[PDB]
């Protein structure tokens, strides 16, 4: 008017086809939006802070710490960013019996990032007047010959006698020491005499934090791996500066090696069959590693490191732009 | 939408306006074209970036979280652990989904408002030197060349400068 | 104020590519654009290109168009510059710098400290030593152990 | 590109102006910004929008723009102002891009057994050939070298 010049106010459209939901309206095509939800992983188990996990593989935590002969690959392991059991982690206690407070031991290990293994009661040195062979046993075989745990030492009679031992270790490692022993409960024994030379025997283990006596329960028990005897496994965490004392007249499966523990946050035990690879991640799940800065993920509730928050959602898209109306 | 502009009295968007979320189209003797409004786009980008950053800040990363084991005589505590893990997951899934829905509503309305307020700000500059011809457009009652168009876009339109020529045209009809 | 932190020094061969990152503090989403600007010794700065927040639109200088790609990971608060088909004159300091608003323009108010990219046909080598007084040749790239290093016609650094 | 003088000088308290000449596609219809650069540091913004000062920058620096040219003025000149100064603007023309000026420097007043041989010419304390540039010794004088694989 007169010449018809015009100005119009309007808003952007584009060819975006992403949609967001609102409360009033589902599937609204917007011009710009962001996805808040990570749903991708690389299908591998990776290092954190340059440290590889510990892959126990065919072994479980019990076979690892006790030193099952099938776990010899683990002997040199001293530090890890997390611990991995697989769906085939079955080599644990090769000589049958209960691992006492095992779920607690697993909870403790979950905050251990490394250790220093050492020979707590060196074999054939700390035991001048007891036998140190046989067992050994076929239940725990290696290369088709009876063998034993690499960390425990099965003590036996020195020909018909067995004097009340008293072996004591003082913790001068400057940290907690995890000490494992066993107590053997032979069947109709007989065997009791044949191994320990004394029939009314006992084991006693003492420190400030822990004190317990064990009487052998000699009895008829089903065969497990050709063995009708059973063996109970025990652990304790010896405090820095404190003293642990073993006393017995038989049936002691004694500590040979023990572990000096380094605590660390951010570590843990996971079950995964994914393969380990030389990759690095800040976030690890049992399905695989996440490389993401998104605030949520739907991959797995189990996480090592620093991860997005697990939610059940399959979609979380947040609008940034406006309703997209490229054509009328 | 709540403010009546987007998919409202301004029926559709413009794929031809590339530089921003809101802006202008003009036609005069020199030609036609689009131009984003920078100030309104900037303020919207400030709010939306802040909104997204606030969502991120409230939702903390999760650090190491692993399972626990229980023996065959610890079913009560095993189930309690389960109830805790499931319940917190229910609550965080609910919170995340709902915050997204609620904020998406508010985001589309904010854009709608912004368009409305830009329309009204231009209308209020032009007064009766232009007529409203629907769909977010104004027809000037005077010749408006590119310098004049730019004065509208930058908020310094000179009503008195064009008032007489406008009035003569407006009073002809 | 915002701090802009760039990734570490790079050494590349002619014909290869380099990708440099810039992480902005705060955020992580940004209401302002960020550009890449480079400076060959001892020449003036040259604007390479920049990227707009939300829209993700890029603009490139004619001199780099076709071989620079600028990208953003907004949840990480990071922008990237990838320069391909490298030549020896791509040897420069590479800066990110933010703009005051969402649009790319001549005004960049906060700058990273810069990261060096050196493009050469040489490979990494250690120096051999000759009696004169002393002679260290031929090495590449540069060190932490006398007259400033010379750079030979082999791309290797001789110093006495 | 925009044209600047390569080098301007003065004395403490004195005033110098650095000019920036362009064309109608760049300085003609766009805002001009100015950047200071000390050795080993990133350009730092001194002036934007032709004549505005960011915070941190003092009223000793100012800028002006007229038609196709812009000017940076530095009064009360100090020792620390010794530096490179670059103008910048938007060039709408070829394709749109940010262009910088070329810069103004403100100064304030055995092997033979390996079948090889290299002549070593060391050079110091002044004020197939490969010749090392002049570096400045800590002596605050100049150093250099040349090698033939001497003046
Ligand atoms: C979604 O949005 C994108 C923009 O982000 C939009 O893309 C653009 O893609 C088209 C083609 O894929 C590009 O057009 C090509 O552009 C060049 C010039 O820039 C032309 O020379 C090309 O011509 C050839 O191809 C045509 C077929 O497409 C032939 O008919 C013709 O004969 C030539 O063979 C072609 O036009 C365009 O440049 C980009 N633009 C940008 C800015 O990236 C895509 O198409 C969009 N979808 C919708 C529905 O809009
Ligand atoms: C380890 O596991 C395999 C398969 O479960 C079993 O056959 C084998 O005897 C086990 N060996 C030991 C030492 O536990
Ligand atoms: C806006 O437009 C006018 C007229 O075209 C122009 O002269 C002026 O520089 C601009 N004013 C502002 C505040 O940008
Ligand atoms: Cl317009």
């Amino acid at each position: 008017a007169d010449p018809g010049d015009t100005i119009c106010i309007g808003y952007h459209a584009n060819n975006s086809t992403d949609t967001v939901d609102t409360v009033l309206e589902k599937n609204v095509t917007v011009t710009h939006s962001v996805n808040l939800l990570e749903d991708s992983h690389n299908g591998k188990l990776c290092k954190l802070k340059g440290i590889a996990p510990l892959q126990l593989g065919k072994c479980n935590i019990a076979g690892w710490l006790l030193g099952n002969p099938e776990c010899d690959l683990l002997l040199t392991a001293s530090s890890w960013s997390y611990i991995v059991e697989t769906s085939n982690s079955e080599n644990g206690t090769c000589y049958p019996g209960d691992f006492i407070d095992y779920e607690e031991l697993r909870e403790q290990l979950s905050s251990v990032s490394s250790f220093e293994k050492f020979e707590i009661f060196p074999k054939t040195s700390s035991w001048p007047n007891h036998e140190t062979t046989k067992g050994v046993t076929a239940a725990c075989s290696y290369a088709g010959a009876s063998s034993f745990y690499r960390n425990l030492l099965w003590l036996t009679k020195k020909g018909s006698s067995y004097p009340k031992l008293s072996k004591s270790y003082v913790n001068n490692k400057g940290k907690e020491v995890l000490v494992l022993w066993g107590v053997h409960h032979p069947p109709t024994g007989t065997d009791q005499q044949s191994l320990y030379q004394n029939a009314d025997a006992y084991v006693s283990v003492g420190s400030s934090k822990y004190n317990r006596r064990f009487t052998p329960e000699i009895a008829a028990r089903p065969k497990v791996r050709d063995q009708a005897g059973r063996m109970n496994y025990y652990w304790t965490l010896l405090e820095p500066g404190d003293t642990i004392t073993f006393e017995a007249t038989g049936n002691l499966i004694a500590p040979w090696y023990a572990f000096a523990l380094n605590r660390g946050s951010g570590s843990g035990i996971i079950t995964s069959d994914a393969p380990v690879h030389d990759c690095n991640t800040k976030c690890q799940t049992p399905h695989g590693a996440i490389n993401s800065s998104l605030p949520f993920q739907n991959i797995h509730p189990v996480t090592i490191g620093e991860c997005p928050k697990y939610v059940r959602s399959t979609k979380l898209r947040m609008a940034t732009g406006l309703r997209n109306i490229p054509s009328i | 939408g709540l403010f009546g502009a987007i998919a409202g009295f301004i029926e559709g968007g413009w794929t031809g306006m590339i530089d921003g979320w809101y802006g202008y189209h003009h036609q005069n003797e020199q030609g036609s074209g689009y131009a984003a409004d920078q100030k309104s786009t900037q303020n919207a980008i400030d709010g939306i970036t802040n909104k997204v950053n606030s969502v991120i800040e409230k939702m903390n990363t999760q650090f190491t979280a692993v399972g626990k084991e229980f023996n065959n005589l610890e079913r009560r505590i095993e189930n309690l652990n389960k109830k805790v893990d499931d319940g917190f997951l229910d609550i965080w899934t609910y919170n995340a989904e709902l915050l997204v829905l609620l904020e998406n509503e508010r985001t589309l309305d904010f854009h709608d408002s912004n368009v409305r307020n830009l329309y009204e700000k231009v209308k209020s500059q032009l007064k009766n030197n232009a007529k409203e011809i629907g769909n977010g457009c104004f027809e000037f009652y005077h010749k408006c060349d590119d310098a004049c168009m730019e004065s509208v876009r930058n908020g310094t339109y000179d009503y008195p400068k064009y008032s007489e020529e406008s009035k003569l045209n407006r009073e002809e009809i | 104020e915002v701090q802009l932190v760039e990734s570490g020094a790079e050494v590349k061969k002619p014909g290869s590519s380099v990708k440099v990152s810039c992480k902005a503090s705060g955020g992580p989403f940004r209401s302002y654009a960020i550009s890449w600007v480079r400076q060959a010794p001892g020449q003036g700065p040259e604007w390479m290109g920049g990227i707009i927040p939300i829209f993700g639109t890029t603009k490139y200088a004619p001199k780099f168009q076709g071989r620079v790609t600028i990208t953003a990971d907004d949840f990480a608060g990071t922008v990237y510059m990838e320069l391909s088909s490298l030549r020896s004159e791509d040897t420069a300091m590479y800066y990110c710098a933010k703009h005051m608003g969402y649009q790319v323009r001549e005004t960049m108010d906060v700058w990273g400290k810069g990261t060096t990219v050196t493009v050469s046909s040489a490979s990494t080598k250690g120096p051999s030593v000759f009696p004169l007084g002393c002679l260290v040749k031929d090495y590449f790239p540069e060190p932490v152990t006398t007259f400033p290093a010379v750079l030979q016609s082999s791309g290797l650094y001789s110093l006495s | 590109v925009l044209t600047q003088p390569p080098s301007v000088s003065a004395a403490p308290g004195q005033k110098v102006t650095i000019s920036c000449s362009g064309s109608s596609s760049n300085i003609g219809n766009d805002y001009v910004s100015w950047y200071q650069q000390l050795p080993g540091t990133a350009p730092k913004l001194l002036i934007y929008d032709n004549n505005k000062r960011p915070s941190g920058i003092p009223d000793r620096f100012s800028g002006s723009k007229s038609g196709t040219s812009a000017t940076l003025g530095i009064t009360g000149l100090q020792t620390g102002d010794e530096a490179n100064y670059y103008c910048a603007t938007w060039d709408r023309r070829p394709t749109a891009y940010v262009v910088f000026g070329g810069g103004t420097k403100l100064t304030v007043l055995e092997e033979l057994q390996a079948n090889k041989a290299t002549l070593v010419c060391l050079i110091s304390d002044f004020y197939g050939v490969e010749t090392t540039t002049p570096s400045k010794q800590s002596n605050n004088k100049y150093a250099a070298s040349s090698y033939l694989s001497c003046q």
